[PDB]
């Protein structure tokens, strides 16, 4: 039946959306994991700039 | 009636004939309308229980034999764009080339509104075509 499959298609789209968004999280986490280093090495360059 | 005329041209005249039918679904729809008054319990969706057999007898007559050839082009109506419906589905196994049209394609300005991902052909084999 089309009405039932309308929901199935709608839920099919949400599934791919979750996968793509989860892929986005993987990318950002890698960038954040490598950008976390600055937290260690900051707060000392700008001393006489103050 | 028309199929009988084509059969005569195929057999007696030994000619290659074209047979256009529009719409073959109405043949099924009409039999469903009378099915209720013939004392037959409706099947799923609400078609007659003899949907598959009645269509098969007609379809098998529409074929090319050793005497002649019939190139048949039949238009099938998919009610409410539901290709899971018993009538459209029952007609898929009785064809050599299916052209599935989609409303979304037409709404985008593409004509003919063919969905190539859903169409199929029997001669799509290297042995037959180049």
């Amino acid at each position: 039946s089309g009405k039932l499959r309308l929901y199935k298609e709608k839920l099919e789209g949400y599934n791919r959306f979750y996968s793509i968004v989860k892929t986005i999280k993987m990318v950002t986490l890698a960038k954040y994991r490598a950008a976390q280093g600055r937290i260690r090495t900051r707060d000392f360059s700008l001393r006489y700039t103050e | 009636s028309a199929l009988t005329m084509a059969e005569y041209f195929r057999d007696v005249e030994g000619q290659d004939v074209l047979l256009f039918i529009d719409n073959i679904f109405r043949f099924t729809q009409a039999n469903s309308e009378v099915s209720a008054l013939l004392g037959r319990i409706p099947a799923a969706v609400g078609y007659q229980p003899t949907l598959a057999e009645d269509l098969g007898q007609l379809q098998e007559r529409i074929t090319s034999t050793t005497k002649g050839s019939i190139t048949s082009v039949q238009a099938v109506y998919v009610p409410a764009d539901d290709i899971t419906d018993p009538a459209p589905a029952t007609t898929f196994s009785h064809l050599d080339a299916t052209t599935v049209l989609d409303r979304a394609v037409a709404e985008s300005g593409i004509y003919p509104a063919v969905n190539p991902l859903e169409c199929a052909s029997r001669i799509m084999d290297p042995d037959v075509i180049s």
